[PDB]
Formats: structure tokens, C-alpha cells, sequence
DNA sequence: TAATAGATTAGAGCCGTCA
RNA sequence: UGACGGCUCUAAUCUAUUAG
């Protein structure tokens, strides 16, 4: 035991639902308790083919009654949008569109994709567009079905421009029981999956329609969490692009996320991962004050989360703004380091939560391993734990990966128990793939419900 | 009867606690984990930069050394004594050993040693190299096949040259369908967390346990077929024994660098215990 | 100006749907 | 483009380093 080290363990955080409530199991814990922003009705609109309207609805039908799982166990029921959410959403109500099959027989024919992929979404958002301009009945959401793959970024960022939220549904996976490869097997082969799949759309489709199905029940006042994520995109051909991403979460309401400036950096050939100190120092008073003003009160800690190092001369210029207390610290989480853990008696992998400390800096964290109450781990494999360290600031190691297990619940795409990195990061990677797209699209709207 | 009263969830909280979660929770009793950490034990007490003027040429490739050993700066980065190597070159023999620069191991380590032509950051980066080399000039006296990842030089063992185990049965080689599957390990070591060397556990495919298979969507598609039902255990045991059946001795792994002198990789990996964790022995069938 | 590497990164396919 | 993760496969780049 001298020579053996010990793992620290990390109390698994909670979230609180309505009536206010607190559980520990997103999923699980909302049908006994509801969402915790309710939404009177929910109506929609959907682009694309005849058959795909007859397709959505007939998935609308269906996942309103209870669907269960092969594995209920590690995947509970979903008794129904109407019983879970105490929402309605009914299928005639749907407001519905079309496009004409020509239509799609008059630009598909062109087999360059370059070309059309470009033009085709164009006739997507120009339709929609004209739809939502000067009718009385606004559409909430609109649930944008294609038919084949034969284009994220290409398709939301011209949306984005007109504060639209929408949901992109291949007709694979609502389809997938004709869809049948050359053995019968579907495509995405959704045998087990059924029941889990629909929590997941109807927590997103809830979500983009203004709900808020959980916030965070253990979380202190007074800080923020920020995330920095570094992209770079191949559609400039000019070798000297690489873009930068912010978000912005509040841990009370809606997220906010601000480009800053597209940044074309020196790039000698495709990037170089590191925000120069003109751009980095604008972001952030350009950061805070967001947060001073949305709970109208003087932030005090703000947790920057990045993949990568930060320099110095970024930090001088991050350092010379935050005024008084305010002290910023560099949470780097990597996930490329394997330091992969095995229980010695028994068949399960590492539990979840556990952490390993190496110094008063860096330590590696189980975000992803094996949780009790679903009784299985969400790793498939023996779970890979992220590396996280304090590039930057001093700050108690211990309080870092405690809110990070937090930050990790709450992923409002998908119901999952836990995310592997933080949504500060994982939503930070959705927010600048869209965003790149056409270089000159600014205006950049706040609210989550889009943008991904 | 007639259900009237008020809801007072905070109830329904105590009845989710105690119905659904009954004994199911995350402190209940220690455990002791096994790492992917394999420590070294043993470092070579001295690690020699050799002048090498004239002797060898300036083309000749160093990866084709008897021993590992890397340029730097007109220097050469080796364990080895300055006579060791005769035989991948001659003329070498006009080499005095107090020409020759020695640094001491321990320091080099720990980050204590400092100077104006070297850092510490780039010496444990070349003490990374040099072990992470040697793999490669051992890999060779021990009778396994290489196989070159995108990175990594993965290696795995011949089908049918054991009797496909090392101890205890535990299956390093088999056939699934009429593919043969090889467990192989990788090669990773550095210095700032511990003295510690990484491996990495893949699966190495091929059509009959030699004839390889090129393709690398065949390999890795396959990769996948084979880890989708492996236990916890499966993947410790597969890689304790692959371990424990490289090393040449019950004590260690011996990384030969020097004529004589070498890099001890102790055989156990590094341990680990959790003060609290589950219990839960539940399993069926899948 | 490309080689050798280590360290540190980002995309881009493919696969699995968890005891 | 319901998600997640865990894999291989590429791809920069930034650090000593020798030849330009
Ligand atoms: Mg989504």
C-alpha cells in the first residue's frame, strides 16, 4: 500500500427538474418530475419530398405512444411526449410543405456535388424563407427531412442569418425498416436502439422549441464557464484560415456564443491553434459583459475550456481585462493520453467519477465509466479517461473536475446520461463547423436552440 | 380512493432512492486497479553524446545501428560504450572514450541537470526516443512480426508459433470466421508523471496467421467485429500475458542498449487502488 | 529547402447500440 | 443530417537536429 496510489472520488452531480426538484438521471428522473421551462404545443414544418411528409408523420404517431427498449435496464421507457414533456404535439396540426419530386429530378441530375450542394441547399432556405415571412402563424421549429445524402454548415449558416430554428433529419433514421442493405439488414440497423432513439429527437425537438428540459442543481453563483475550440475548414483555398469558436452558457438560461472575428491567422499551412492578442483580449470584455448583463451582477470566476495550450502573451492580454477578483483559469482537457485503468477482481470497467491526481495542475478525470444506476458503462470499450490540466491560473484542482462532471450532463441534443468532455467543448465543435461555412456571415444570434 | 392531495414530489425523491436504487450506488467497499503503466525500474547510469568526426558518413542511416542511437548535433545519443560499434562501421577505432561527453541518468531525470547546448525538455525527449527505439531493435531478438500503424509500429505474434497462450490459457492468437485474430501491443514511453513506459493494446488481422492482409479497411473493420463482445478481464489478460510473454526474465523486461548494460521494464504494471466503488456481480447472457 | 524523431493537434471515415 | 464512443487512416504545425 506504500507504493500504491490512490484514486480520489468525485460525488456524482445532480440536476434539478421542475416543481423544483432535484435527480440525478436526466432521462430517468423527467417523466416522474417534467421539464423544467414547460411549452404549450409544439407545431412544425417539414421540406421535402411527398413520402417524406408520410414518413414523418408516421414517426410523429408512433413516438407519442410509449415506446420501450430490448434493454430496458440501460435504456428506460418513453411512455410519450405528451406524458414526459406535459407538452402536445400532435401530426395534423404540423404545418406542411412541400417540394416538388422535379424539383429534385432538375438539380440532382448534375453529378458534380461541388455545384450542387451549394445550389441545392439554396432552394432548402429560400423556400423555408419565404414560407415564415409574412404569415401570421409562426412555425416554431422546422424539421428539414432529406432524402439521401447523394452540407450541416452549407445548410444552418444561411438559416442562421434569419434566427430560424431547425432540425436536420435523414430519412434513413426514421425509415429505416424499408431500408434495407443487400442482406435485409437496415442501414443504421436500429433494432435496439428503438426507444432510446426517440428520447434522444424529443429532447432535441423540445429543446429547439424554446424548452429547457434541466439546468444544473449544484451550481454556485458567481462563475461562468466558457469554452474555445479551434477549427479549421478546407473550403478556402487559400492555405491562410483557421477559425476560432466562444461560447458562453450563463448556467441559469439560454447559452451565447460570440465569433469574435474569423481571425485568419498566419496559417502557414492550414493553422496554427493559438488566438493572437488583438483578438483574444476583444473576445473576452466582449465575453463578460455578456454575462454582466444576461444576471445583471459583476462576474467573479470564469472557467475557459480549451483542447489546446494557451501561450502567455494570450494570457497577459486575457489577464488585463477582467477587472478586480476576477481570475481566469486554463482548463485544458485532452483526449488523446491513455492511461487505461482494469479492474483487477471482477468484469466491469473503472466506475465513473473517479479521478487520478498527478500533481496540484493536472490530473486525469473519468468522465466516461461505469455508472451504477444504469448498471452498464457508456463506454463500449475500457474507458478512455480526458486528460485535464491547468495550463493557466491557480485554482484548486479538486473544485476543477468537480464541476466538470457537471458540465457534463448537460448535452440538451442528446439524452444521454454523460457526455465524455464537457458540452462547453462538445458544443463549442457544432458552433464552428456551422459558422464556416461563407466567411462573411456575421450578425451571429446568441440563443443554443439553433446553431447545432 | 378520490386521490386528493397535494403532490409534494420531494417524496417521490425518497421513494426513487429507496425502490429503483436499492443498493445501487457508487460507496460501497475498496477495489485495486491495474494501470496501462508499466514503470522502469532501472535506468542505465549513464547516457553518453560520442563524437563521431569523419568515422561515420554523413549519409548513413542510424536507424540501421546495432544499438540504439540517434544524431545530435554532430553527437550521437546512446547508451552504449563508444566501442560498440565496430562491426556497422569501421574506422571507428580512432575514437577516444574523454572525448566523448557523459551526462548522468538520475539528473537528467529528475530535471536537475541544465546547460547551454542541451535543456531538459529536449534530454527527455531523446531519452524518449532512445526507448522508445530500443522496442524496435528488441522486437526483432524476440520473435514476434511488426505491423506499422499510422503512427505506432504495433507488434504481434506469429500464429501457431505457441500453443496460443502464454500462461493460463489466456487466447493471444485465434480465428474468427476464416480470418485469423492477433492481440499485439505498441510502444510508448516517457518521463514527467514517472519513469513509465505506455502500451497500447490492437488486434492484428490476417487471412491465415502469416500472409498479412494489406487492405486497411479489411483490418480495421475487422478490429471492430472482434472487440465488440471482449470483457474488462479480456482485455486485461490478453494484455498481462502478452506482457509477461515478451519479457525474457520473471523479473523484468530487458531493453538492451549497451554492450552490456540495458533498460530494466518491470513486467507488473503499475498499481492502483480506490478507496470506494461499486458491487455488482449482474450478468445473463448478450 | 526535405529526413529522422517527439509532442501536439485537427478531420475523415467506419464501425459498434454496451454485461 | 437521433446521438454517443472507439477505433483505425490521413493531414498539418512546433521543438531541438544535422545537409542545403
Ligand atoms: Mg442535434
Amino acid at each position: 500500500r506504500g507504493s500504491m496510489k490512490e484514486l480520489i472520488y468525485i460525488e456524482e452531480p445532480s440536476i434539478l427538474f421542475a416543481h423544483g426538484q432535484k435527480c440525478t438521471d436526466p432521462r430517468d428522473g423527467l417523466a416522474l418530475f417534467g421539464p423544467l421551462n414547460q411549452i404549450y404545443g409544439i407545431k412544425s414544418g417539414v421540406v421535402g419530398t411527398q413520402k417524406g411528409l408520410q414518413i414523418f408523420k408516421s414517426y410523429l404517431d408512433k413516438i407519442q405512444k410509449p415506446i420501450y427498449n430490448h434493454n430496458n435496464i440501460t435504456r428506460p421507457m418513453f411512455p410519450g411526449f405528451e406524458a414526459v414533456f406535459g407538452c402536445k404535439w400532435e401530426s395534423q396540426n404540423i404545418v406542411f410543405k412541400e417540394i416538388t419530386d422535379e424539383e429534385i429530378r432538375r438539380y440532382l441530375f448534375n453529378a458534380s456535388t461541388h455545384k450542387r450542394t451549394y445550389d441545392l441547399v439554396t432552394l432548402f432556405n429560400d423556400k423555408i424563407i419565404t414560407a415564415n415571412k409574412n404569415d401570421e402563424e409562426r412555425v416554431d421549429v422546422w424539421f428539414v427531412i432529406v432524402p439521401e445524402e447523394i452540407f450541416h454548415d452549407q445548410l444552418k449558416a444561411r438559416l442562421l442569418e434569419h434566427t430560424i430554428p431547425t432540425q436536420i433529419l435523414r430519412e434513413s433514421t426514421l425509415a429505416w425498416r424499408d431500408f434495407k442493405n443487400t442482406f435485409g439488414a437496415p442501414i443504421r440497423d436500429f433494432s435496439k436502439i428503438e426507444g432510446h432513439l426517440a428520447w434522444t429527437i424529443s429532447t432535441a425537438a423540445y429543446y429547439k422549441a424554446g424548452g429547457k428540459p434541466w439546468k444544473l442543481g449544484d451550481i454556485r453563483p458567481g462563475v461562468c464557464y466558457l469554452g474555445l475550440v479551434y477549427k479549421k475548414i478546407e473550403k478556402s483555398k487559400n492555405p491562410q484560415n483557421a477559425c476560432c469558436a466562444a461560447q458562453m452558457f450563463l448556467d441559469n438560461g439560454d447559452g451565447t456564443v460570440f465569433k469574435g472575428e474569423v481571425g485568419p491567422w498566419y496559417n502557414p499551412e492550414k493553422g496554427e491553434y493559438h488566438l493572437k492578442p488583438k483578438e483574444a483580449k476583444a473576445l473576452l470584455t466582449q465575453a463578460l459583459e455578456s454575462y454582466k448583463e444576461q444576471n445583471k451582477s459583476y462576474p467573479k470566476e470564469v472557467f475557459i475550456h480549451a483542447r489546446t495550450r494557451f501561450n502567455d502573451e494570450e494570457w497577459n492580454a486575457f489577464n488585463e481585462v477582467t477587472p478586480k477578483n476576477t481570475n481566469l483559469v486554463g482548463v485544458t482537457i485532452t483526449k488523446s493520453k491513455p492511461l487505461k485503468l482494469y479492474k483487477t477482481e471482477g468484469a466491469f470497467p473503472i466506475m465513473r467519477g473517479n479521478a487520478y491526481i498527478v500533481d496540484e495542475k493536472k490530473a486525469f478525470l473519468w468522465t466516461l465509466g461505469f455508472v451504477p444506476k444504469l448498471q452498464s458503462t457508456l463506454s463500449m470499450e475500457v474507458p478512455n479517461p480526458i486528460f485535464i490540466e491547468i495550463n493557466k491560473g491557480e485554482a484548486e484542482i479538486q473544485q476543477v473536475l468537480k464541476d466538470i462532471l457537471a458540465l457534463t450532463k448537460l448535452n440538451y441534443n442528446a439524452c444521454i446520461y454523460a457526455d465524455g468532455e464537457p458540452v462547453t467543448l462538445r458544443f463549442a465543435n457544432k458552433i464552428g463547423e456551422i459558422l464556416t461555412a461563407s466567411t462573411e456571415i456575421k450578425t451571429p444570434p446568441l440563443a443554443f436552440k439553433y446553431y447545432i | 380512493n378520490v386521490p386528493k392531495k397535494p403532490p409534494d414530489h420531494s417524496k417521490s425523491n425518497l421513494l426513487y432512492q429507496q425502490i429503483f436504487l436499492h443498493d445501487k450506488q457508487a460507496i460501497e467497499k475498496e477495489e485495486t486497479y491495474d494501470s496501462n503503466w508499466f514503470p522502469i525500474i532501472s535506468f542505465p547510469n549513464e547516457l553518453r553524446f560520442h563524437r563521431y568526426d569523419w568515422r561515420l558518413p554523413k549519409q548513413f542511416d542510424v536507424r540501421t545501428l546495432a544499438f540504439p542511437a540517434i544524431r545530435y548535433k554532430e553527437y550521437l545519443c546512446t547508451f552504449a560504450w563508444e566501442y560498440d560499434f565496430i562491426h556497422q562501421l569501421p574506422k571507428t577505432e580512432t575514437y577516444n572514450g574523454q572525448e566523448s561527453i557523459r551526462i548522468s541518468t538520475s539528473d537528467i531525470l529528475s530535471g536537475r541537470y541544465d546547460t547551454d547546448f542541451i535543456r531538459n525538455y529536449e534530454c527527455q525527449r531523446l531519452i524518449v526516443q532512445l526507448i522508445n527505439k530500443a522496442f524496435e531493435l528488441r522486437m526483432k531478438d524476440k520473435n514476434v512480426r511488426e505491423y506499422q500503424m499510422s503512427k505506432t509500429f504495433a507488434y504481434w505474434i506469429e500464429k501457431g508459433k505457441l500453443e496460443k497462450d502464454k500462461f493460463e490459457k489466456i487466447k493471444l492468437v485465434g480465428k474468427q470466421k476464416n480470418k485469423y485474430w492477433h492481440f499485439g501491443i505498441s510502444a510508448a514511453g516517457k518521463l514527467y508523471p514517472s519513469p513509465v513506459l505506455m502500451v497500447s493494446s490492437h488486434i492484428i488481422f490476417t487471412m491465415d496467421g502469416i500472409n498479412l492482409i494489406k487492405s486497411k479497411s479489411i483490418q480495421h473493420s475487422s478490429r471492430r467485429k472482434q472487440g465488440k463482445n471482449w470483457w474488462n478481464d479480456k482485455w486485461r489478460e490478453k494484455l498481462l500475458a502478452f506482457i509477461r510473454f515478451l519479457s525474457d526474465d520473471q523479473n523484468a523486461i530487458y531493453l538492451n542498449v549497451g554492450s552490456e548494460e540495458k533498460i530494466l521494464i518491470s513486467n507488473k504494471p503499475l498499481k492502483f487502488f480506490g478507496k470506494m466503488s461499486y458491487v455488482t456481480p449482474s450478468e445473463v447472457t448478450l
